[PDB]
C-alpha cells in the first residue's frame, strides 16, 4: 500500500483534501525516511512537505497521522544541522512539545525522540527546546513511583533525549534547566537498564565538563558514589561515560576531588589501568594525572592503592597517548609530592621508562618528562642522592638522551636539557 | 548518540 | 592550575 511510493505521489496525496488520502501518503513519506539505506531526505524538504508534517501533528482527531508524520519529521530532524534547521523552521517545536502530552504512549515517544534529534544538534535548537518549556512535560513522563512500570523503549527514549538537554558546553545548558533536570537525572542513574545507565552517566559526564561550579551542582548531589559503582560495570557502554564523569569530577576542587577517592574510586584503577579497551586506559590516567595534581594526603591515597606500578606500568608500554597522559600523572606527583614519595615514585622502577619516552616526536611530552627528571633531581639533592639518580639514568641510557637533547630545535628542550646536564652532569 | 534515526 | 582539564 504504502510501500516505495515516489515523492511525486506522496506530494500529490498530502495535497489531496481527504484525510485519509493524506494519512496513506504521509506514511509513505515515513517509509521512504525508515528505509535502512539512504532516506530521501532532501528531496522531501525540497518538495515542501515539512509544513504539512508539522501541520498534521496538531491533528487531535486522527492519531495515526499525528504518529506517522511525528516518526517523519523525526528523521527528517535525523540528519545534517540544515535538514533539523529545516524541522525546527517549519514550527515542529511547539507542536512536538504538545504532542508529549498525548494519551498515546506512542506518540509522545515519537514526541521525545524528535526533540532528541533537535536539542542534540547543539546549544542553540537546546535552548530553543528549552525556551518553548520541554523539560516540564518531559520530567512530568517519568513522575512514577518505579521506573520500571514503564516501558522499557520508551523509559530508554526520555533518558536518552534528557542527556541531550544536558549537553554541549557553549554555552553550558542554562542553571536552571541542569537544577530542574538533575533530580530527575539522579533518580535514571539508579536504574536497572544497562542502556538508561550508560545514558544518564553521558548527561552527568556533560553537566561535570566545565566550570568546578557546574561539578559541584552534580558532586552535591551524591551520585559520586553511584558513579564510582557504575565505574566497575561489566558493560563498556555504562563504564566509559561513567569514567568520563568521575575524570570530570576530579578536574576541579581538591574537596570535589576527595569526594571520588572517599567514593572508592582509586580501587578500580588497577583494572581501569590495564584495560583492554584503549581509550578506557588513556581516560583512566588522564584521570589520574588529576589525582596526582592534588594534595599530598591524596597523592598518598595514591601510592596506597599501589597505583604507582601501575603507572611505571602504563608509562612502559602503552598506546602513545596514554603514556603522555601517564607522563603528565609522574610529572604533576613530581611537582607537589614529598621527598619520601618522589623518593618512592623510583623505586618502583619509574625512571627508566621516563628515559624511554625521550625519543618520542613528541615536543610536549619531552618537556613534560624533562620536568620531571628535573622535580626528582629538586628532591634527590634535600637528600645528597643527586650522584646516585645521576648513574642511574646513565645506566638506562637517559644521559645519553637528555644530553643529546641541547640540540634540539625547541627552546624548552633545548633549555631543560643544557640546564640539566651542566647542572647534574658535569 | 548526538541524533537517532528511527529505522 | 596543574590539574588539566584535556577536556
Amino acid at each position: 500500500g504504502t510501500v516505495n511510493w515516489s515523492v511525486e505521489d506522496i506530494v500529490k496525496g498530502i495535497n489531496s483534501n481527504n484525510l485519509e488520502s493524506q494519512l496513506q501518503a504521509t506514511q509513505a513519506a515515513r517509509k521512504l525516511l525508515s528505509r535502512e539505506k539512504q532516506p530521501p531526505i532532501d528531496n522531501i524538504i525540497r518538495a515542501g512537505l515539512i509544513p504539512k508534517f508539522v501541520s498534521f501533528l496538531g491533528k487531535t482527531d486522527c492519531s495515526p497521522i499525528q504518529f506517522e508524520s511525528a516518526w517523519a519529521l523525526t528523521n527528517i530532524a535525523s540528519g545534517t544541522s540544515e535538514q533539523t534547521k529545516a524541522v525546527v523552521d517549519g514550527g515542529a517545536i511547539p507542536a512536538f512539545i504538545s504532542l508529549l502530552a498525548s494519551p498515546h504512549a506512542h506518540i509522545s515517544e515519537q514526541a521525545v525522540w524528535a526533540l532528541g534529534n533537535i536539542a542534540g544538534d547543539g546549544s542553540a535548537f537546546r535552548d530553543l527546546v528549552i525556551k518553548h518549556g520541554a523539560i516540564d512535560p518531559l520530567l512530568a513522563l517519568l513522575a512514577v513511583p518505579d521506573l520500571s512500570t514503564l516501558a522499557c523503549g520508551y523509559l530508554r527514549n526520555l533518558t536518552w533525549t534528557l542527556s541531550n538537554l544536558c549537553r554541549n558546553k557553549n554555552p553550558a545548558p542554562p542553571l536552571d534547566a541542569v537544577e530542574q533536570i538533575l533530580p530527575t537525572l539522579v533518580r535514571l542513574l539508579h536504574h536497572n537498564d544497562p542502556e538508561v545507565l550508560a545514558d544518564s552517566c553521558w548527561a552527568i559526564s556533560y553537566l561535570t565538563d566545565g566550570p568546578n561550579e557546574r561539578i559541584e551542582m552534580v558532586v552535591k548531589k551524591g551520585v559520586v558514589p553511584q558513579l564510582v559503582k557504575l565505574l566497575g560495570a561489566t558493560e563498556l557502554p555504562i563504564v566509559t561515560p561513567a569514567l568520563r564523569a568521575i575524570g570530570n569530577i576530579v578536574t576541579g576542587t581538591d574537596e570535589q576531588t576527595q569526594k571520588v577517592i572517599d567514593a572508592g574510586a582509586l580501587a578500580v584503577f588497577p583494572s581501569l589501568l590495564t584495560n583492554p579497551k584503549t581509550n578506557i586506559q588513556k581516560e583512566a590516567t588522564w584521570t589520574m594525572s588529576n589525582i596526582t595534581a592534588g594534595r599530598q594526603d591524596q597523592i598518598q591515597q595514591v601510592v596506597n592503592h599501589g597505583l604507582v606500578p601501575f603507572l611505571v606500568g602504563v608509562l612502559s608500554k602503552a598506546d602513545f597517548k596514554t603514556q603522555k597522559e601517564a607522563a603528565w600523572a609522574i610529572t604533576n606527583y613530581t611537582s607537589g609530592g614529598t621527598v619520601e614519595q618522589i623518593v618512592y615514585l623510583v623505586h618502583c622502577g619509574i625512571i627508566e621508562p621516563l628515559m624511554n619516552l625521550l625519543s618520542a616526536k613528541d615536543t610536549k611530552i619531552i618537556q613534560v618528562i624533562l620536568d620531571a627528571i628535573s622535580n626528582i633531581f629538586q628532591a634527590a639533592e634535600k637528600l645528597g642522592e643527586t650522584e646516585k639518580l645521576s648513574i642511574m639514568i646513565e645506566e638506562c641510557g637517559g644521559l645519553d638522551k637528555i644530553e643529546a637533547l641541547q640540540r634540539h630545535e625547541n627552546e624548552s628542550v633545548y633549555k631543560a636539557s643544557l640546564n640539566l646536564i651542566e647542572k647534574y652532569f658535569s | 548518540p548526538k541524533k537517532k534515526r528511527k529505522v
